[PDB]
């Protein structure tokens, strides 16, 4: 169940405030336009990091 | 209920801040040659 | 003492630098927070043996 | 430097700002949520008009 990752998973690299700046950084990130596994239970390898997205209404 | 699981890789990103300090756009460096130029 | 002579021609010359020195030091650490329960240990009801 | 009151508004998780040339100018006070700026001490060259 492969799904396009689009452009998500962007998080703040550190704690600094820059205004109108195009600063570029090297860190771990979710690659753009990758494949994610649609699920509907089992154990999964953690590896280095993970982008967990959830859509639910029952908080389960 | 549904949930998606991906993985993270160490690739260089470029970020665009705004007047208030919120990330509004990001560009990968090793996706395609135009982004490599950017 | 800059132009090594006893006669100085008319003009403008640069000698040294002007600088302001600091007055004091101010260190402000984050507000205080969760203490350790040392008074629980010493003011306990009874102590165990060795 | 010379601390002073600032009109800049931070973000509620953000600690301290920077500049274009990666220089620190805006530092949040730890206890009070007031915003402080940094201005370097005055300096310059000394010249003699003779
Ligand atoms: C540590 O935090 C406490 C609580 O946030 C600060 O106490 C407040 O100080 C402001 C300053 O005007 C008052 O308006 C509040 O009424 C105070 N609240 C309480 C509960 O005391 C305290 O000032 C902080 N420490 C330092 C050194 O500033
Ligand atoms: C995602 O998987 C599909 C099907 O296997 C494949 O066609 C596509 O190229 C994959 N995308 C990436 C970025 O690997
Ligand atoms: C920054 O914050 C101000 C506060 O009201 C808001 O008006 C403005 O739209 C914000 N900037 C952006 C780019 O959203
Ligand atoms: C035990 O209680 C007394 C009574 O207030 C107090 O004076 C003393 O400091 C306490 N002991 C410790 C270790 O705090």
């Amino acid at each position: 169940a492969y799904t396009n990752s689009f452009t998500r998973g962007v998080y703040y690299p550190d704690k600094v405030f820059r205004s109108s700046v195009l600063h570029s950084t090297q860190d771990l990130f979710l690659p753009f336009f990758s494949n994610v596994t649609w699920f509907h239970n089992p154990v999964l390898p953690f590896n280095d990091g993970v982008y967990f997205a959830s859509t639910e209404k029952s908080n389960i | 209920a549904a949930y998606y699981v991906g993985y993270l890789q160490p690739r260089t990103f470029l970020l665009k801040y705004n007047e208030n300090g919120t990330i509004t756009d990001a560009v990968d460096c090793a996706l395609d040659p135009l982004s490599e130029t950017k | 003492c800059t132009l090594k002579s006893f006669t100085v021609e008319k003009g403008i010359y640069q000698t040294s630098n002007f600088r302001v020195q600091p007055t004091e030091s101010i260190v402000r650490f984050p507000n205080i927070t969760n203490l350790c329960p040392f008074g629980e240990v010493f003011n306990a009801t009874r102590f165990a043996s060795v | 430097g010379v601390l002073t009151e600032s009109n800049k508004k931070f973000l509620p998780f953000q600690q301290f700002g920077r500049d274009i040339a990666d220089t620190t100018d805006a530092v949040r006070d730890p206890q009070t949520l007031e915003i402080l700026d940094i201005t370097p001490c005055s300096f310059g060259g000394v010249s003699v008009i003779t």
